[PDB]
């Protein structure tokens, strides 16, 4: 149910895993909302109208309907995000034989320089303008490789001679690990007018993979929401970057309001 | 007597501290004094001077410096118990003779001088940040941190490959921080182009300062420095214990004189 | 499982420590501390050495010993103390910083004897990289057993677990690392090298890499003189190692009131005699330039630079210059670099340069690509070594337009903002700027404009100060006083000099004189404001006109002179000696 251990590992467990997918499938039926118009049968229509696989579901229903799931949202981001993108899958294909879930509404928002190793590897929602931004960059790719001739493993090596027994054969790729598949980065910063003076603002990058490609510009004020985590990066053994994957994204009209 | 040596400890210790009392030009007695002022326990001697005072005894230096060396740090130390017999000291006084046998010809150089001490002039060309070398290597058990210490284990590190408090597999890993290191600094000095007589192709020497007497000389300096041949084996890949039949050559030095 | 005794115990008598010891209110002041550590931002508390040396000395004799052994225990007791105290959150790093070590070594005197024991070392910053996330605590999942390793810690290097975690299993060559369960902790690398103080005599300094985590992430800036108080570690290299210091505290390097009590009492009897000494300005100059005849104005000037106007900031956050920049153009020979090279020998903190100098920074901060890491690092150019100094740099006239257009803005704004290849930083640069240039076509043509004289652009031209202009006269006495100069000098090695005051006496009334923050009376006020309307009035024809500019630096240079004497307020005499001084640096064309 509840109250275990540690909320990752909490949620780890297949049961309370199995129970808490069980729970989200269920109020993906029942939320009907106070107007009774069947909130989720109304996204799910919208969604398979132009089938583009993308949700969006508001903190404050899950909040007020669950409590105790949203309050597991921000320590368990990645496990419950996987959980409603295979139940909202599953509903679509009853309904209409992956689907992206999209979160928004936090209660809370952090600016850039608000955010610290408190907040590693959750999720948060956070103002910034953007700066800069790439192409749809194809795939990362971190490939560890069996040496030849020596019990050791080359360390990772990013894609997109032995340190012990200087082995100079070609080696076999030990293994080989894809991360963002088809992913695009921006890099965003404190909005101007809310530096304080003298200080440098502060910048941040972000990694849009697979939906939400595409979705912004380069100098558009955004509400951004994602896992603010470390990870590998495009650079001994790789650079751990730490980066906001970017879960929802939004657009400040007038830029001020 | 050391084996396949002319060498005595107790009367080569006698030796050297009759040679540091009774000897013209007592200085050897006046930098012991102000040793003792400046705590700094290095006492450089001229070997001439021994050479002049007893050439059996500097010939008995030049041929077995390791095991001989040991012996003048000794006797310098109870001097200096002797003199000065209440001080304060780190550790206590050391011997860096210098200056016996000007074999410069370094292009002409024999292997009948490993391990021997000598002196050459030279122009250092490169250098090196201080290394730290192993000396003590602390292992814990990934498993029950079982703490465990190897000391000198003649260069390399015998990795236990088990544990000895769970005996479990090889899980005991190396802790670099808690060992125990020492300052090894690598020089590479280029023979004295004046003192070649044809200069056909200056020849290059590597020395090591060990422990000490680094950073005491910077790139680009004419220096004397003296010390001890050294020829050690090559391996020829690092996984196999092969080793070649012709030995790479170095020095370790033991003093530096500017000029 | 094994528990390493002199661990436990150091982690007891620390917490009993910060449990028990109080100021001497008779209160727990780390309790405070720690109260004010709960806000954000804040992870690392600070504490005092020898505070805890009196509470316990054996304790402190451990921790010197056996610090890196000690260190993560004490951050367990650190992180305990606070939890159950006050509402912090469950789970963020906290970190100990320790100070008041009396114990400063040299980066000469580290050695491996020291490794892994607590040291404070004084250093001055060359290069800053840019901030990292790196895993210290690993965790890993055996791929073919898949069970999850956990708190695999890495030696500032990618160490696999040796085998899987399973007895059963043995894969020992597919673990897979858990990102979000890994604990990752933000290390900064910087270079720093030995203060000018501690250099011998030419002899290389000694580049030392420390690592900067936590609070001190982004307390040292490039540039500056900083002292470290953390231990030397090794770190192996691609059974190679190289040494590092691991930094816990960074603090600047080293009032009125507290200089006069630490100094001497005949050092301060000679201090006051000077203070008390008239026409002390002259006797000043020509102590200070023996090996020099005439330019009398120059050496003025020289030595108002060497003390200083009172900086100010204003209540919107504008930034008014304290110090004053001078440049000296001149015929050729004449002396310059020998202005310039007496000032950098006299004055520590002075750094003397080219306008020629090729290096990477080129006289300025800048970012260039590590050799190794092949990461953008900011090194720190002369201009920011001579931080809070003097920077003398000769060739002025020679300078890149690169380096023109940074050393522009930084005597513009104090401050220069380097961003480039995605980094980006604000080195402050409050740094006094003694030029060396020469005419064009190499001889001053007196009836030209100065303009007309030097290549320098005008935005650089109107941020100085003062410009001294070294006419190489013909007349015979002159030439005949020089050659006397100069002779006596080579032939009486030494003793020619005539130092009314010796060096060291110099630079020690100096940064005496310099706590002082001269104040600006009403009738200094008024007389300044007069002197001004004057200046204007002349109008005139002048090789540069006269703008508010010129009011500022006149400011500056009174506020100087009243630094001169040491006394708080200014005088109508410091005012008019600082507009003789300034409109005499005033060149009209000759035509
Ligand atoms: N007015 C002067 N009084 C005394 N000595 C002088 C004077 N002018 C020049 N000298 C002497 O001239 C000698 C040579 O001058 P120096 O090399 O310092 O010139 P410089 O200013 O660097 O010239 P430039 O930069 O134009 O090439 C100096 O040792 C200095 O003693
Ligand atoms: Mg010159
Ligand atoms: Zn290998
Ligand atoms: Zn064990
Ligand atoms: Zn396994």
């Amino acid at each position: 149910d509840l109250k275990g251990h540690s909320v990752r590992e909490w949620v780890s467990m297949a049961g309370p895993r199995l129970e808490i997918h069980h729970r989200f499938k269920n109020f993906l039926r029942t939320h009907v909302d106070s107007h009774g118009h069947n909130v989720f049968k109304e996204r799910i229509s919208d969604m398979c109208k132009e089938n583009r696989e993308s949700l969006v579901v508001n903190y404050e229903d899950l909040a007020a309907r669950e409590h105790v799931l949203a309050y597991f949202l921000p320590e368990a981001p990645a496990e419950l995000l996987q959980i409603f993108d295979e139940a909202a899958l599953e509903v679509v294909l009853a309904m209409y034989p992956h689907i992206h879930v999209r979160i928004s509404h936090l209660p809370l928002v952090e600016e850039l320089r608000s955010l610290r190793q408190l907040h590693l590897n959750q999720l948060i929602r956070t103002s910034g303008v953007v700066t800069s931004c790439t192409g749809v960059l194809p795939q990362l790719s971190m490939v560890k490789y069996n040496c030849n001739k020596c019990n050791f493993v080359l360390g990772p090596f990013c894609q997109s001679s032995c340190p012990e027994c200087q082995s100079a054969g070609p080696f076999e790729v030990n293994m080989e690990e894809t991360i963002y598949q088809n992913y695009q980065r921006i890099r965003i910063q404190e909005s101007p007018g809310k530096v304080a003076a003298g200080r440098l603002p502060r910048s941040k990058d972000a990694i849009l993979l697979a939906d939400l490609v595409d979705s912004c510009k380069p100098g558009d004020e955004i509400e951004l929401t994602g896992i603010y985590h470390n990870n590998y990066d495009g650079s001994g053994f790789p650079v751990f970057a730490t980066v906001i994957l970017a879960n929802h994204v939004a657009k400040k009209d007038n830029k001020v309001a | 007597v050391i084996w396949g040596t002319d060498v005595n400890v107790a009367a080569c210790k006698e030796n050297f501290q009759r040679f540091l009392q009774r000897f013209i030009d007592p200085l050897y007695m006046q930098r012991l004094g102000e040793i003792n002022v400046i705590g700094e326990p290095f006492l450089n001697v001229n070997c001439e001077h021994i050479k002049s005072f007893d050439k059996n005894l500097y010939r008995q230096l030049i041929s077995y410096p390791q095991e001989v060396i040991p012996t003048f740090d000794m006797a310098v130390n109870e001097i200096f118990f002797d003199r000065y017999p209440d001080s304060i000291l780190e550790h206590q006084i050391q011997v860096r003779p210098f200056n016996a046998l000007k074999t410069k010809n370094m292009r002409n150089l024999n292997p009948e001088d490993i391990d021997q001490l000598i002196t050459i002039s030279g122009m250092v060309i490169r250098t090196s940040q201080l290394i730290p070398e192993m000396q003590e290597a602390f292992f814990q058990c990934q498993v029950c941190a079982h703490t465990t210490r190897v000391e000198m284990d003649r260069g390399r590190i015998a990795e236990p490959s088990v544990c000895g408090r769970c005996h479990t597999t090889h899980s005991m890993a190396l802790i670099h921080n808690r060992s125990l290191f020492s300052d090894k600094q690598m020089i590479k000095l280029q023979e004295s182009p004046e003192d070649m007589p044809a200069g056909q192709t200056p020849h290059t020497v590597i020395l090591f300062a060990h422990n000490d007497l680094v950073d005491k000389v910077q790139p680009g300096d004419r220096v004397n420095v003296t010390g001890i041949y050294r020829a050690v084996p090559i391996r020829v890949n690092p996984r196999v214990s092969n080793v070649k039949s012709v030995y790479k050559t170095h020095i370790d030095v033991i003093h530096y004189r500017k000029t | 499982e094994v528990r390493d005794e002199v661990a436990e115990k150091c982690q007891k008598l620390f917490l009993d420590f910060l449990e028990e010891f109080q100021s001497s209110d008779g209160e727990i002041k780390y309790l405070q501390l720690a109260e004010e550590l709960i806000r954000p931002e804040r992870n690392t508390l600070v504490v005092s050495f020898v505070d805890l040396e009196q509470f316990n000395q054996q304790l402190s004799t451990t921790i010197q010993e056996e610090f890196y052994r000690v260190y993560p225990y004490l951050c367990r007791a650190l992180k305990t103390f606070v939890k159950d105290r006050k509402e912090i959150p469950l789970a963020k790093d906290f970190y100990v910083a320790f100070q008041d070590l009396p114990t400063r070594h040299k980066i000469r005197e580290l050695t491996s004897s020291r490794i892994g024991l607590l040291t404070r070392i004084s250093g001055q910053v060359v290069r800053t990289h840019p901030v990292h996330p790196e895993l210290v605590s690993g965790t890993f999942l055996c791929l073919d057993c898949q069970t999850v390793i956990r708190d695999v810690e890495q030696q500032f290097k990618y160490t696999q677990p040796n085998i899987c975690r399973n007895p059963v299993c043995a894969n020992r060559r597919r673990f897979l690392l858990d990102t979000n369960k890994s604990r990752f902790v933000d290390f900064q690398k910087v270079r720093i090298q030995e203060t000018q103080a501690e250099l011998p005599r030419g002899s290389i300094p000694r580049s030392l890499e420390v690592i900067l985590r936590a609070e001190a992430v982004e307390s040292a800036q490039a540039g500056d003189k900083c002292d470290f108080t953390g231990t030397l570690i090794v770190v192996p290299d691609v059974l190679s190692y190289r040494l590092v210091f691991l930094a816990c505290c960074v603090a600047p390097t080293n009032t009125a009131e507290s200089i006069k009590n630490q100094m001497t009492v005949k050092e301060w009897e000679k201090v006051f005699e000077m203070s008390q000494d008239k026409n002390l300005y002259h006797n000043l100059c020509t102590s200070l330039f023996p090996t020099i005849h005439g330019n009398d104005e120059v050496k003025r000037g020289v030595l108002l630079m060497l003390f200083g106007g009172v900086p100010k900031t204003t209540g919107e956050g504008t930034s008014l210059r304290g110090d004053i920049n001078v440049c000296i153009v001149g015929d050729p020979s004449t002396a310059k670099s020998q202005f310039l090279k007496h000032v950098e020998e006299f004055s520590p903190r002075a750094v003397y340069t080219s306008g020629k100098a090729s290096s990477a920074a080129g006289l300025t901060a800048a970012v260039v690509r590590d050799e190794e890491s092949h990461e953008f690092v900011i090194e720190a150019g002369a201009l920011m070594l001579a931080d809070n100094g003097v920077c003398c740099i000769d060739e002025f006239d020679k300078m890149d337009v690169r380096d023109q257009v940074a050393i522009h803005e930084a005597m513009e704004q104090q401050t220069i903002s380097i961003t480039k290849a995605g980094v980006k930083a604000t080195l402050n640069a409050r740094t006094s700027i003694l030029a060396a240039a020469n005419p064009i076509s190499g001889h001053y043509d007196r009836s030209k404009s100065l303009k007309q004289n030097i290549n320098l652009s005008a935005p650089i031209m109107s941020r100085f100060d003062l410009f001294f202009i070294l006419v190489d006269e013909c007349n015979e006495v002159t030439d005949y006083a020089i050659a006397r100069r100069i002779v006596d000098l080579h032939s009486r090695i030494e003793e020619s000099i005539d130092r009314v005051y010796s060096l060291d006496d110099i630079r020690r009334y100096l940064l005496f004189a310099r706590q002082f923050k001269p104040k600006i009376s009403k009738e200094s006020e008024d007389f300044i404001v007069e002197q001004y309307k004057h200046l204007r009035q002349r109008d005139g024809k002048s090789s540069w006109r006269i703008t508010v500019r010129q009011l500022e630096s006149m400011i500056r240079l009174s506020e100087a002179m009243a630094r001169m004497h040491c006394c708080d307020e200014v005088q109508p005499k410091h005012v008019k000696e600082a507009f003789r001084l300034l409109n005499k640096s005033i060149i009209r064309v000759e035509t």
